[PDB]
């Protein structure tokens, strides 16, 4: 079969941690009281829970409440534990009270409100040093998530939230987050189809943390070449085949033949053969003020077939691209 | 079969009450009404049971600017009849019968409503019904009151009955309807977000 | 004829919107309702247009119990249904050409209603009538729609309607009703002295 | 011959002296004020020509009665509104504020000042003899004022008079059938109440004058004084003089007829019978001995007669044994 694959950093801290932690089948929810919540408006919603605004009661401040539907009963137990493990954890969503409607017992999570300049209209605002700063939030958070041993398997622009106003970053949407486990396969079916990771493309059940790397990649490419989607494909497989066309054909193979991946018929027969282009070719007039020689080489050591080659959150923290950011913690 | 109980016994015509003999034989509560209704002799005396132009063509022809006008009357003097103590009585009665219909608000709780017109004026707004649990007016369920004009009733009838019988002005609704969504509460501020986004069109 | 367009086509059933093809066949949006419905599969299949239970065809013991026992399951999935965009879409559309009437309040002018359920609990209220105007709830004109459950259409769904579509919430009256007895004003005290005399009996 | 003339004794000429803009109503207009000012509370009362509530004018918050005029007579509310303006800031007078009108039905509506009024069902039980004293002179202060004006009231009724017992303030209402005294001029005989019509209302003269009211008024203090409302119960305007004539005897009553020469309706003198006339201490009891005394008795006496012309006038009156304790109490 396939050849079995680790993580290179947080491997072990599921297997020696409490099981009141890993285990969130097992846990209990704290259901407070419901009636301090009142819903304002609508900011959105999709095939799992509804959004709303709404306006907490009690203390008069803004609330995001979540409204979860009836989908898997150890799902909804999955993001309430992963919310209050990494809770009060840096540039991660505030998970306030837990409530539930008592007369069809659905569940809806509240958060702390951040008053998103949306990023349909602030990815072309934005200059050098902004993607520089916020791509360095978003590593402070997803170290911490992968040190707390859970990946994310979600990372994409319409799961940050940033308040420009106050340089604010928030990383939300913890649904398909889950605790790693050495050697234990996981589900490819997670993650937006444009931020899929190879591995999620070839069928490969043992994934960990680099996952989410590849994620950030493809999302540090889509703004400093202006691209949203970088990799625009238009299914499962189509999204490789525009992938195959840019990081080459040549490295794919590799990847399968590293691992001994039991790769699906159909790709082969359409993959055909693609060379490696550079990153400096998709670089025009319009980004060029966005590219930098350290951006390519961070972003290439970020967007890789294998998983166990690619940039850890520490690891990619301490890189050139990051330079201008951390010297101005002073 | 008498006129009065004919045209009250009719279909869209329940709301209507039997106006008393000596009522109408009273010439001094029928006055400033020559000029207000076509053919008033001819509209009186068809009402009053009494017998038709004696000598001229008795063939109706088209009576319908005659019959139809001696409906004006009556509703007309139906409208200060039902102001007096014995027409209020009258009302009162089939009040408790729910001749009118009942409140179509689901927390009034099928309160019986009372006859009531916009205005004072014939031929310009039709009759409605006023309930005296939640105070406000109502288009009439049935199509058939879809036809009667609101004059024929008054504007302050409802008002006055409570006047001289406050014992039957019903205790305010005890609930109310509260907005639920997902077991949510809604705050105000919604309502008004909406209206900012509608006069955007 | 299908089972959806047949059911929905029904009279005093004019308030339902037949539910899209693959929100059923998706079994992600049935779930929850096992133990809620009896007879589930049969309840499933025979809105679902497929075969009966091949052989003891003629109705097991009375299908009054089961085809009415399917109309159970149908409008439980049609509340879930009108929660989705495109089932609010559609709400939305008969919505436009007036399905579930007109508010019964005078000063609301005719504005069109929304459906609404008291409560999600079957049996337990019948389906009532959302103004979008007054924001109130009115029992349904006709006497067909005073059978069909509340809980078929829920309690946030004129609520969620506004809240993906607040370009639809219509301006607050311009007008409201003020009693008038005989060209006056009534003072609020006379309400309140006639509820002081009504605690009396 | 017809009947004898009868001319008044006091306030004869005022009104065929005074400007013509005083007696004559039907030339007055009418100084209609804003209507949205008032709104409706509580009904007082109504009747055959107008109905009555209780309001609250919203631009002072404060307490009036208003009086919703039906379209009766184009002449007679003329009248009513006249004399009101007329007697306006008299003693014991009613004060008409405003006059509004519906703009839409032109249905006139009158507005007065708030009297809390002790209701007398509850209250003429309830009086002494001082304050019985007391409150008739203040009517005949009222009375004695619109005479003087030239204005009979013809309608002096218990139901017509409010009191405020709480400040001892009287005030007479119902100025509807209130007419203006020309000498000589005939009148209507449908007036007052049937229990305070005066005989010659009864034998149908036309002739009369202020001392219309002094009839009524005697009715009034009769009622009060003996305990019994009404005095003079009768059931149409046949028996109401039998009943008079059962007490006042029959003896001066065709003395009356003959002296004026009234044709009598020959109904009367068929049921009249003869009747003696009894004493005013035949009425006493030991429930209204308290309320009797040999002044008050004499006052009566002087107030109910069948001619009008030998009555006790309002000023005349004023001047009795009957008020001397009220009148010595206002030396402040
Ligand atoms: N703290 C906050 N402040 C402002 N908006 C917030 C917010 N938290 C969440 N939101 C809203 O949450 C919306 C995303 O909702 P969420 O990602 O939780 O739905 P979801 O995960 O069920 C759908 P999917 O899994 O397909 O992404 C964003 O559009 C944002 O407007
Ligand atoms: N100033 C005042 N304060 C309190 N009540 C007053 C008032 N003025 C009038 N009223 C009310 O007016 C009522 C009498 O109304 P009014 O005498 O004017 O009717 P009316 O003259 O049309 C009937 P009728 O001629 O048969 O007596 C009384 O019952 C009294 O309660
Ligand atoms: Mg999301
Ligand atoms: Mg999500
Ligand atoms: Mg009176
Ligand atoms: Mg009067
Ligand atoms: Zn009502
Ligand atoms: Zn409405």
């Amino acid at each position: 079969g396939p050849v079995p694959s680790r993580a290179r950093v947080y491997t072990d801290v599921n297997t020696h941690r409490p099981r009141e932690y890993w285990d969130y089948e097992s846990h209990v929810v704290e259901w407070g009281n419901q009636d301090d919540y009142q819903l304002v408006r609508k900011l959105g919603r999709g095939k799992y829970s509804e959004v709303f605004e709404a306006i907490n009661i009690t203390n008069n401040e803004k609330v995001v409440v979540k409204i979860l539907k009836p989908v898997k009963k150890k799902k909804i137990k999955r993001e309430i534990k992963i919310l209050e493990n990494l809770r009060g954890g840096p540039n991660i969503i505030t998970l306030a009270d837990i409530v539930k409607d008592p007369v069809s017992r659905t569940p809806a999570l509240v958060f702390e409100h951040v008053n998103n300049t949306d990023f349909k209209q602030l990815y072309q605002t934005l200059t050098d040093y902004d993607i520089r700063f916020y791509m360095y939030e978003i590593l402070k958070a997803l170290d911490y998530c992968h040190s707390m041993g859970i990946m994310h398997r979600d990372v994409k622009p319409h799961n940050v939230m940033i308040d420009h106003e106050h340089r604010k970053l928030r990383l939300i949407d913890w649904g398909l987050a889950e605790f790693y486990h050495p050697g234990q396969e996981y589900n490819v079916r997670v993650a937006s189809r444009y931020f899929k990771g190879p591995e999620l493309l070839v069928d490969y059940q043992m994934y960990d943390y680099s996952l989410d790397m590849w994620s950030l990649g493809c999302m540090l490419a889509s703004m400093i070449f202006r691209k949203e989607p970088f990799f625009h494909g238009h299914d499962n497989y189509d999204q490789l085949v525009r992938i195959a066309k840019v990081l080459g054909t040549e490295d794919l193979y590799d990847y399968i033949d590293k691992y001994n991946i039991e790769l699906d018929p159909r790709f082969n027969d359409i993959l055909g053969r693609h060379s490696r282009k550079r990153w400096e070719r998709f670089v025009h007039s319009e980004n060029q003020h966005l590219v930098s020689p350290e951006a390519l080489d961070f972003l290439d050591k970020l967007l890789r077939y294998d998983h166990q080659s690619r940039l850890t959150a520490r690891e990619a923290m301490e890189h050139p691209y990051f330079y201008t950011v951390v010297k101005d913690q002073a | 079969v008498s006129w009065i109980s004919w045209f009250c016994g009719l279909r869209g015509n329940e709301f209507f009450c039997e106006v008393d003999e000596d009522y109408i034989q009273d010439k001094f509560n029928l006055t400033g009404l020559n000029e207000q209704v076509p053919h008033y002799r001819q509209a009186l005396d068809m009402i009053l049971d009494l017998e038709p132009d004696e000598e001229l063509e008795d063939n109706p022809n088209q009576s319908d600017l005659i019959e139809q006008a001696a409906e004006m009357l009556y509703g007309l003097i139906h409208a200060r009849y039902i102001l007096t103590n014995r027409g209020i009585a009258q009302m009162l009665e089939k009040y408790q019968q729910g001749d009118f219909g009942y409140c179509p608000r689901v927390y009034c709780e099928n309160q019986p409503m009372l006859p009531i017109g916009l205005s004072d004026i014939p031929g310009e707004a039709m009759v409605k019904l006023y309930c005296p649990k939640c105070m406000d007016v109502y288009t009439p369920k049935s199509s058939r009151h879809h036809h009667t004009d609101g004059a024929y009733f008054g504007t302050g009838f409802p008002h006055i009955l409570f006047m001289v019988h406050p014992e039957y002005r019903p205790k305010r609704p005890a609930n109310q309807f509260v907005p639920r969504l997902y077991g949510f509460k809604i705050h105000p501020m919604a309502y008004q977000l909406q209206l900012q986004a509608a006069s955007n069109f």
